[PDB]
DNA sequence: TCCGTGGTAGGGCAGGTTGGGGTGAC
DNA sequence: GGTGGTGTGGTTGG
């Protein structure tokens, strides 16, 4: 329900150090 | 995980450690999908060519961890298993087809900063994201080379590969229940899962809604991070109705 | 155009927690 | 220690 939204990342609008790498791959 | 790096804290809160009660040893990865259910690779539990067949009371799962061995007080959750469910069509002999299992926890787990379920993909997400070239992310405490193990959780990002390339890469018969991921030899960048990382999640972040989805389970390989060779992952969206049925039937 | 009857394996030819549908594979 | 540390914060108490 709540799935997929990390408390310390998405719920703070804070990105992890390599996630853009994924998003640029789309 | 070969050629990855240390995970940030809370970076993969659905990551689960499959543990054996005695000897106290780490068997595999797994992932949190509901408050009562964990998804791993079947071969983590049952692998008859080596007479492996673990009961419900042989194992624990540890959720919320970062350190491999140390008890992470007021951070981790240790849970006992109610029931193990292996896919009836799991083929241990030939190619680890449908290499998937579900473990029902004896009690529901409380989510937190460190413990939190990943989403399983719908049709649209899956259509959209399972495309060669897109990168996803694999995590685990498996081995760092192929010939030792990490102090904390390892993460690496790797691209999904075209099926004909995956098919040509390996001698083994591959089914449409599995996909492969990795860099090619002329792409320069490197990386792979390795032994001990089985059951760990291959995940992707949805550009449409910001959620992370589990597209794969670390299933198999030949070596780890060998040029021309790619990591093989259980195609999770293909087996989602089994996952559904079991949950809804035995929750 | 094909994707069950044994296989990873019982009992049976349907269906189940399983024979669907897919960046399909032949 | 209970779970490491020539430890007393940390991803967490004291
Ligand atoms: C069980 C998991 O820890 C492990 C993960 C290996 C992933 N490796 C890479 N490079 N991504 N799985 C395995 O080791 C599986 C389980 C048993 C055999 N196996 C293999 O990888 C063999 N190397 C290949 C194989 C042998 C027999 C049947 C299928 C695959
Ligand atoms: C393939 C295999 O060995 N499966 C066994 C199963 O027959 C048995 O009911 C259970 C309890 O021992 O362990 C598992
Ligand atoms: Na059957
Ligand atoms: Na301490």
């Amino acid at each position: 329900a709540d799935c997929g939204l990390r408390p310390l990342f998405e719920k703070k609008s804070l990105e992890d150090k390599t996630e853009r790498e994924l998003l640029e791959s789309y | 995980i070969v050629e990855g790096s240390d995970a940030e804290i809370g970076m993969s809160p659905w990551q689960v450690m499959l543990f054996r009660k005695s000897p106290q040893e780490l068997l595999c990865g797994a992932s949190l999908i509901s408050d009562r259910w964990v998804l791993t690779a079947a071969h983590c539990l049952l692998y008859p060519p080596w007479d492996k067949n673990f009961t419900e009371n042989d194992l624990l799962v540890r959720i919320g961890k970062h350190s491999r061995t140390r008890y992470e007080r007021n951070i981790e959750k240790i849970s006992m298993l109610e029931k193990i469910y292996i896919h009836p069509r799991y083929n241990w002999r030939e190619n680890l087809d449908r290499d998937i299992a579900l473990m029902k926890l004896k009690k529901p787990v409380a989510f937190s900063d460190y413990i939190h379920p990943v989403c399983l993909p719908d049709r649209e997400t899956a259509a959209s994201l399972l495309q060669a070239g897109y990168k996803g992310r694999v995590t685990g405490w498996g081995n760092l080379k192929e010939t030792g193990q990490p102090s904390v959780l390892q993460v690496v990002n790797l691209p999904i590969v075209e099926r004909p390339v995956c098919k040509d890469s390996t001698r083994i018969r591959i089914t449409d229940n599995m996909f492969c991921a990795g860099y090619k030899p002329d792409e320069g960048k490197r990386g792979d899962a390795c032994e001990g990382d089985s059951g760990g999640p291959f995940v992707m972040k949805s550009p449409f809604n910001n959620r992370w989805y589990q597209m794969g389970i670390v299933s198999w390989g030949e070596g780890c991070d060998r040029d021309g060779k790619y990591g093989f992952y259980t195609h999770v969206f293909r087996l989602k109705k089994w996952i559904q049925k079991v949950i809804d039937q035995f929750g």
